[PDB]
């Protein structure tokens, strides 16, 4: 149990992966458990993608866009205008793998599993005991990868810094 | 420096009121555990129940169904238009001129008895109209010469032409309402006498 | 039958000393043209607004908030002192917490007609008077403390109209009247 | 039944001889007409009210308070009208008489004596004999006074010096 | 028996230390008994430790202590002391004891089973068995009454004399 | 000294009526009846969070003033609490601090539902007292009496200092009187 | 003494003539003289205590004519000097003996004479003139009394008429009553001033 001395959420069977009874604020309750799993393997990946991002525009730029102090940024450097074009390719993208149902209510109404948009072209899961192993790892991962990211965009944004430059010449604020 | 939300002053503002946001709640569920409803938690005073202004019940609140507001203060109003003041210097009841024994009156009580006092006996009324016209007409009888006069006049053509002359309005209406039609006419109709005219002046 | 308070009056009709505070004083009467359930609760509202208001007149003059405008130790002139708009904030919430504390009965035709007792506003946090004995004995020293507020309060806020000197301070600097 | 006191005189028919100093006088027959309770509660509240003033004169006459000016006792009306005492003292005379109107309406109604306000603090008067001696003691006090008090004011306004002053140096005209 | 003429109030009727049937105004007849003996109880001690110290201060004083408070006694004494801060400490610390005073006395007059005045200060076991302990309560109560008395009277000869016990009673 | 049935530590006052004897650190000592109008568990939980606190609170007010880190300044606590206001380090104190009482929070509130025994977080990493039940009780109620302690203590080294404004370590090495008392006079 | 002789039906002034129908003998003096007719819309009641009351009044006044002619109170005689008789009243007016006279009896005759009137007139037992002031108890024997009646009366009379005699006397001479019958001759007469 993760908080010892609360009780064990009563929505936390432990049938998701990550699940060690962690939710004194109870959003298990009053919501739904399938559309908080989505939600965090969502946020698990966008940040998990994002730290990837964070590590690479501090060494490689694109030859197309000029490089900023910092890849907080790389954001305002880059023209308006083909912003708006990753905006809507993420949307197209957000649709279609939902299956167009973009609410609480329309969505998992099939009950397929959350956070599962039916994108494994590698088809690397297979073996269901390796698919948990990987649904534990990736979780975990995910909500590593937040933390981390919402602690390097603060970094880079108060020190004006890169992550790795930042650690190769630490300094006070 | 900092100004607005990330200001210290802010942030300690915030758990300050995040304190009394759950200072409601677990100290009133504390409450509701406790309650101070044990048979022991009484009130004490040194006060006896001898002494004055204790009720006999805590909250009486008694039933009003007494005179309403607006008649209330038309009371608080009479406290003002009329107090009871000059009513004290009011003649005594029970005074009459038939107890009181005029062998003991005084100048004050003859002055009071000239004045008008003590008029119990006032229960008389006058039972006069005083705005009673008398109505009393008389009718003279109708002589015979007088009877050889109304004739003699009524074929004279006197009776006919001005049946309201000497009547007045009043009198005109108790008339042509219940008979007395004109002396020397007949009650013929409109279209009636046009062709009765109409036949009169024909060829 | 005689009024205990006033020994040459008839005691009043409707104070026969079930309420508390009852020494049979209602010399004009007031009890036999109104409800007395009203008057008891005006009377009591007087009285615990006197209440707060003497010990206000009694702490301003020692302790004040470090506010612009907030240092006046005369309590009428700090009635001019302070800006407006905090005073006609206090005037509405007091109207909303008289508005809540009714239960949005005001008048006095529909103030009882819902069932409560004169003066209970639900207002006992350490919930005391729970014993019957004792609340009585609460019920007739807040009586009496409401009353004394009441004369207090109008003692103390003449003196300080005539003198212009706060409390206290003018027992300790009596100047008598010219 | 002639009165007592007037020999030559029918006794009142309201004067029964009940009332404490009922003796009989009523030549001009005010109690014929008007409320005997009433006009023997004017008699009481005349008669204290001289009484008093009475006594006042007296120590006026013999002691000043050390904080008001010495002056003659007739004399200090207008002063005290002026200074505000005497505003003070009608103040508070009106103050008790408002409670006095309706102890006159009690009165009336028949619910209480004639100058009965149960004004006995200190239990001076319990048996019957000596109460009924009492009020014979203070009606007869009361009359006494009432003239007396006339008496004071006007030999001061005729002779110019107070009572106790005139006593000293007896001076005629 | 106190005074033959009267008779002592209902609530005086025995079984009270004290209880000659004195109280003519008949304050016990408008105020709880218990209430009223914790409170001559508490006066006669507050009383008897006052004029003992007023004594003590007027025969020796404390080392240093004339240095700073002067040739200043009683009232003069009070109003230097109030300014030095001891009189501050005197009333806060009485006042936190006072606290646990007030609910004794709560838990009396609500019926916890301690008498008035009762505070269980017994060191060395002092006066605990047989009818001792009824002789020292009366003795307490009629030196705590002799000593009300001797305090007022202390008082009021600074106030008219100014001087202190020792030397107006030797000085008339 | 009357017979009768009273408090262990007050001998003049009766045993509270919510004051039973189980929790530890219980002598009887509650004269105005606070656990008479609000809940023991709560109670408990409040005291040994104070407690806890001010522990806390009377070493580092010892160790300020022994030993400052080589970061920050060398200051008096009292004033340092006012130079960590302005540095922003003491926002971010209150705000982790208010990110364990937002779970604190939920603890008491099961701890009035009767789940958990008040002021026990179950922390115990060198499981000192968890094996052993005898110990546990025991350090229980050294725990609550250094709790009282520290909360006296580090008053009284605040209410020293606001006087004397001198140091803790200072005062018990330079101890002088208040208000210049050696030599005042008409004070 | 109430005889029959001296008053009532046997004894009858002018005589050749009848007696009054109301004046039939029965109250004090009545010896049936009443010319002019006085008798019949008069009530003798009003009419007795009025000449009850004009003789007491002219006898007290008719005493203080001989009186203070004689003697006179000391500080009276240096404020009004010789002055006696109708020039008193005018100084007393304005001296204040005559305003203190006037209020004195007028009080005592409202508060004594007027209820007595009325009551008398009413029907009561008080005969007129009668007010019971009998100190010393004189003459407690009602034939006695009847004797003080009938003398009262007459000196009543008599004092009536000699009062109006001194006022004449001083209105033409100018002296007191001792003094005009001590100097009889109408002439040396001094100034009468009114
Ligand atoms: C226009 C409206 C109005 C009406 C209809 C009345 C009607 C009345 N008023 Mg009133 N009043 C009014 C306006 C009015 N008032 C105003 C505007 C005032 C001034 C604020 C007053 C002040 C007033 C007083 C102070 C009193 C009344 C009283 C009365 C009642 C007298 C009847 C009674 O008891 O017989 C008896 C009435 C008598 C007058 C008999 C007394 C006779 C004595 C011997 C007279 C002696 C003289 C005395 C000094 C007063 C005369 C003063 C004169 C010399 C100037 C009567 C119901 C009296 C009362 O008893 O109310 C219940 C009373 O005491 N009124
Ligand atoms: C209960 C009433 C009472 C009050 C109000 C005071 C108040 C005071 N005493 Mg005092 N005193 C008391 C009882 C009291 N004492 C008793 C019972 C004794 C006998 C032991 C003394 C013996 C005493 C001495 C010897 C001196 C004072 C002094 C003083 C003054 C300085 C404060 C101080 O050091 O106190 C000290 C008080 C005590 C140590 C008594 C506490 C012990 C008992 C049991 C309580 C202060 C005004 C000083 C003074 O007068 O300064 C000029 C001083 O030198 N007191
Ligand atoms: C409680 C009783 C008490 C006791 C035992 C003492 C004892 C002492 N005081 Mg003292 N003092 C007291 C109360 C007391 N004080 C009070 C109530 C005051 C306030 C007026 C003072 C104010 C005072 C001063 C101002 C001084 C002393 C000083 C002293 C010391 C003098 C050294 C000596 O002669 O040996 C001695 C230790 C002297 C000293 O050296 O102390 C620092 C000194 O100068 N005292
Ligand atoms: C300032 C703090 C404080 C407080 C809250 C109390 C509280 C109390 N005191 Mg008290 N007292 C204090 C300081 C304090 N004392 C000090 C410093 C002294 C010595 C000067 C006294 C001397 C004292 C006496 C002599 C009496 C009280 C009494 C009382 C009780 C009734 C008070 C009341 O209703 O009025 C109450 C328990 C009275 C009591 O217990 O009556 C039963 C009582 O007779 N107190
Ligand atoms: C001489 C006066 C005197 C006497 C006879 C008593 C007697 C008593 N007190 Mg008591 N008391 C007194 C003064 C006194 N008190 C004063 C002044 C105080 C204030 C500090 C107290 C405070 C007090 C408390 C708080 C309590 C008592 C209690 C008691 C009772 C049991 C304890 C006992 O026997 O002590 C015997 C005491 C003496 C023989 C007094 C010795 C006198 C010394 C030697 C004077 C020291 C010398 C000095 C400088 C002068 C008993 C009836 C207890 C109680 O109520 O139980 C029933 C209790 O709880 N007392
Ligand atoms: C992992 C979580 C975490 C993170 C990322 C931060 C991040 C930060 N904290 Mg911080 N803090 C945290 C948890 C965290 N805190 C907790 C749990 C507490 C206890 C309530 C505090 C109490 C705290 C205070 C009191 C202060 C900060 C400060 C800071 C800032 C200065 C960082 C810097 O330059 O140091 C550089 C870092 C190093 C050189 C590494 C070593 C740091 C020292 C030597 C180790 C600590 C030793 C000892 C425990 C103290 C930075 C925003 C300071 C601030 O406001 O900045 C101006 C500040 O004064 N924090
Ligand atoms: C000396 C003080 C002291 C003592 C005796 C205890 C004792 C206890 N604490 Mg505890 N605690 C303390 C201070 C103390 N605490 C402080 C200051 C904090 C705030 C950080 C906490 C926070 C805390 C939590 C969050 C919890 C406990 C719990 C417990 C209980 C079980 C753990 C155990 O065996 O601890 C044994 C403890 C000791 C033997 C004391 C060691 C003191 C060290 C050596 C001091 C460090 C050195 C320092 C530089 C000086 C036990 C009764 C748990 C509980 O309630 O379970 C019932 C629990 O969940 N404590
Ligand atoms: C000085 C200490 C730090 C040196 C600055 C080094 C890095 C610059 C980073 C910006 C600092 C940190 C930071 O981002 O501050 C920017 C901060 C952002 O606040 P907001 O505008 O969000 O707040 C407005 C409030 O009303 C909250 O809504 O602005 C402030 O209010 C502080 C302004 C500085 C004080 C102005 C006076
Ligand atoms: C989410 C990923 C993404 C998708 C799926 C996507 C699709 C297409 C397609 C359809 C097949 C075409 C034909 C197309 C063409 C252009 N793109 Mg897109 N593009 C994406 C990303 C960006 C970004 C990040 C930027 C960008 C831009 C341009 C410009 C330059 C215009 C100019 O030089 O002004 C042109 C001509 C830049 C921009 O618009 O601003 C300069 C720029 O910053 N694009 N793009
Ligand atoms: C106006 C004014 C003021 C004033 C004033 C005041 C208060 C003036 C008060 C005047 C008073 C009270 C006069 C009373 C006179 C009483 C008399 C004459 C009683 C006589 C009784 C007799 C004769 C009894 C006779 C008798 C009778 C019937 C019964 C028995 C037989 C006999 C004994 C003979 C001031 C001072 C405030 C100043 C202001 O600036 C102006
Ligand atoms: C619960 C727990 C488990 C065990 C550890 C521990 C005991 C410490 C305990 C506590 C964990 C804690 C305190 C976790 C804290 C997590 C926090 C503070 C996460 C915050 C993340 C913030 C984020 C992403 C901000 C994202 C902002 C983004 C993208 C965009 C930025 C911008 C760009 C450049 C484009 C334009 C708009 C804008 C805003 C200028």
């Amino acid at each position: 149990l993760a908080v010892p001395f609360l009780e064990r959420p009563p929505m936390l069977d432990g049938s998701y992966a990550g699940d060690i009874g962690f939710d004194p604020v109870g959003f298990s309750n009053y919501f739904d458990l399938r559309w908080l799993r989505e939600a965090e393997l969502k946020h698990g990946r966008v940040c998990m993608l994002g730290v990837v991002g964070f590590l690479v525009q501090e060494f490689v730029t694109l030859p197309m866009f000029s490089n900023g102090v910092t890849p907080v940024d790389d954001f305002f450097v880059v023209p308006a205008t083909g912003l708006w074009q990753i905006f809507f390719t993420i949307g197209f993208v957000e649709a279609f793998s939902n299956g167009f149902k973009l609410t609480p209510s329309d969505m998992f109404a099939d009950d397929r599993a959350p956070g599962d948009l039916g994108f494994d072209p590698l088809g690397c899961g297979k073996d269901p005991a390796a698919l948990a192993r990987r649904q534990l790892v990736e979780v975990k991962n995910g909500r590593l990868a937040m933390i981390a990211f919402g602690g390097m965009l603060h970094q880079q944004l108060l020190t004006k810094q890169g992550v790795i430059e930042q650690l190769t010449n630490f300094k006070a604020i | 420096e900092p100004q607005g939300l990330t200001a210290p002053i802010v942030h300690f503002g915030s758990v300050i009121s995040l304190w009394l946001l759950f200072a409601l709640p677990v100290w009133s569920a504390a409450y509701k555990a406790a309650g101070a409803d044990t048979a022991e938690w009484v009130g004490v005073s040194q006060v006896t129940e001898d002494a004055p202004g204790i009720g006999l019940y805590g909250k009486y609140a008694p039933e009003y169904d007494g005179p309403t507001f607006r008649e209330g203060l038309e009371y608080v109003l009479s406290f003002a238009w009329k107090p009871p003041i000059l009513i004290a210097w009011k003649p005594r009841a029970d005074l009459d001129r038939a107890m009181m024994d005029p062998a003991r009156d005084t100048v004050v009580s003859s002055l009071y008895k000239s004045l008008g006092g003590a008029l119990d006996k006032t229960a008389v009324y006058d039972e006069e109209d005083q705005l009673l016209i008398l109505s009393d007409m008389e009718t003279f009888p109708e002589t015979e010469l007088g009877r050889r006069r109304v004739a003699q006049a009524e074929a004279a053509g006197w009776f006919t032409g001005n049946p309201s002359f000497g009547k007045s309005l009043i009198e005109y209406s108790e008339e042509t309402k219940k008979g007395m039609r004109e002396p020397g006419t007949v009650s013929i109709s409109a279209k009636e006498l046009a062709a009765l005219r109409a036949e009169a002046a024909k060829k | 039958d005689r009024s205990y308070a006033m020994p040459f009056l008839s005691r009043p009709p409707a104070l026969d000393g079930s309420m508390a505070g009852d020494v049979g004083f209602d010399p004009l009467g007031f009890s036999n043209y109104f409800d007395l359930k009203w008057l008891r609760e005006a009377e009591l509202k007087h009285g615990r607004v006197c209440m707060l208001g003497c010990l206000g007149f009694l702490v301003q003059e020692q302790a004040n908030l470090p506010l612009p405008g907030f240092d006046n130790k005369l309590a009428t002139e700090a009635f001019f002192s302070v800006p407006a708009g905090g005073l006609w904030q206090i005037f509405f919430s007091l109207g909303a917490i008289e508005i809540i504390t009714n239960k949005g009965k005001l008048t006095p035709g529909s103030m009882f007609t819902g069932g409560r007792a004169p003066g209970d506003l639900d207002f006992d946090p350490l919930n005391l008077s729970v014993d019957e004995t004792a609340l009585r004995r609460f019920e007739l020293a807040e009586l009496k403390h409401a009353r004394l507020a009441m004369i207090g309060l109008g003692g103390m806020l003449h003196q300080m109209l005539l003198t212009k000197q706060a409390p206290i301070e003018q027992l300790t600097n009596f100047k008598s009247l010219a | 039944d002639f009165s007592a006191a007037v020999p030559f005189l029918k006794r009142p028919s309201n004067l029964d001889g009940t009332l404490a100093g009922d003796v009989g006088f009523d030549p001009l027959g005010f109690s014929d007409v008007f409320d005997l309770r009433v006009l023997r509660e004017a008699e009481l509240k005349h008669g204290r009210f001289a009484m008093l003033a009475v006594l006042g004169f007296l120590v006026q006459e013999v002691y000043t308070f050390p904080f008001f000016p010495k002056m003659a006792p007739v004399d200090a009306h207008d002063y005290f009208v002026t200074q505000g005492g005497g505003s003070q003292i009608i103040f508070w005379i009106s103050f008790v008489e408002i409670f006095g109107v309706v102890a006159l309406f009690e009165l009336i109604q028949g619910k209480r004596d004639a100058g009965d306000f149960a004004f006995d603090p200190l239990g001076l008067g319990k048996d019957e004999a000596t109460l009924a001696r009492y009020k014979v003691a203070e009606i007869k006090h009361a009359r006494l006074a009432m003239i007396a008090i006339g008496g004071f004011i006007h030999q001061f306004w005729v002779t110019k010096q107070t009572v106790l002053e005139q006593l000293g140096n007896f001076q005629s005209l | 028996q106190a005074i033959p003429g009267s008779e002592p109030p209902p609530a005086l009727d025995g079984t009270w230390v004290g209880d000659v049937g004195f109280d003519p105004l008949g304050f016990s007849r408008v105020i709880d008994m218990r209430w009223l003996r914790e409170a001559e109880l508490k006066h006669g001690r507050v009383c008897m430790l006052a004029a003992t110290g007023m004594i003590v201060q007027d025969i020796a004083l404390f080392p240093g202590v004339t240095k700073t408070f002067g040739p200043a006694k009683i009232t003069a004494l009070h109003d230097v002391a109030v300014k030095q801060g001891s009189m501050q400490q005197l009333l806060v610390w009485l006042g936190f004891l006072e606290i646990f005073g007030f609910v004794a006395i709560v838990q009396m007059l609500q019926g916890s089973g301690r008498q008035p005045g009762d505070f269980g200060f017994d060191p060395l076991n002092c006066g605990a068995n047989t009818d001792t302990l009824a002789r020292r309560q009366l003795v307490e109560l009629k030196n705590g009454r002799l000593a009300m008395i001797a305090t007022g009277g202390m008082i009021h000869h600074f106030f008219l004399t100014g001087k202190g016990p020792i030397e107006f009673i030797t000085t008339l | 000294v009357f017979p009768g049935q009273f408090s262990d530590s007050v001998p003049f006052l009766k045993q509270p009526t919510n004051l039973d004897g189980s929790y530890v650190g219980d002598v009887g000592f509650d004269p105005l009846g606070f656990s008479d109008v609000f809940d023991i568990r709560v109670l408990r939980e409040a005291e040994l969070k104070h407690g806890r606190i001010a522990m806390l609170a009377t070493l580092g007010m010892v160790v300020q003033e022994a030993y400052t880190f080589p970061f920050f300044d060398k200051v008096l606590p009292i004033p340092a609490h006012d130079v960590i206001v302005k540095s922003g380090g003491m926002s971010q104190i209150l705000l982790w601090t208010s990110f364990a009482e937002i779970f604190g929070g939920i603890a008491l509130f099961q701890t009035i539902q009767g789940k958990r025994a008040p002021g026990d977080y179950s922390f115990d990493p060198l499981n000192l007292s968890a094996n052993d039940l005898e110990k546990r009780e025991r350090y229980a109620l050294a725990e609550i009496k250094h709790s009282r302690l520290a909360m006296l203590a580090f008053s009284g080294m605040v209410h020293q200092y606001f006087i004397t404004n001198q140091g803790v370590i200072e005062q018990i090495n330079n101890f002088r009187p208040i208000n210049g008392f050696p030599d005042a006079t008409f004070s | 003494y109430k005889d029959g002789i001296i008053q009532g039906l046997g004894v009858e002034a002018i005589p050749g003539a009848g007696r009054p129908a109301n004046l039939d003998g029965t109250l004090v003096g009545d010896v049936g003289f009443d010319p002019l007719g006085f008798s019949n819309w008069l009530d003798l009641r009003w009419a007795r205590e009025a000449e009850i009351k004009h003789g007491r009044v002219a006898m007290l006044a008719a005493t203080g004519m001989i009186v203070q002619d004689a003697y006179k109170f000391p500080g009276f005689e240096g404020e009004f000097g010789g002055a006696a008789m109708m020039k008193l009243h005018n100084l007393a007016v304005e001296q204040g003996a005559m305003q203190q006279l006037l209020l004195w009896l007028g009080l005592l005759e409202i508060i004594s004479g007027v209820p007595a009137i009325i009551q008398t007139l009413n029907g009561s037992e008080r005969q007129p003139g009668d007010f019971g002031f009998d100190p010393l108890n004189c003459g407690a024997n009602p034939d006695t009394l009847a004797r003080r009646q009938l003398t009262e009366l007459k000196n009543g009379r008599l004092a009536m008429i000699a009062v109006g005699g001194m006022v004449h006397h001083y209105l033409l001479v100018g002296r007191g009553p001792i003094e005009f019958i001590t100097n009889i001759p109408n002439f040396k007469n001094p100034l009468p001033p009114f």
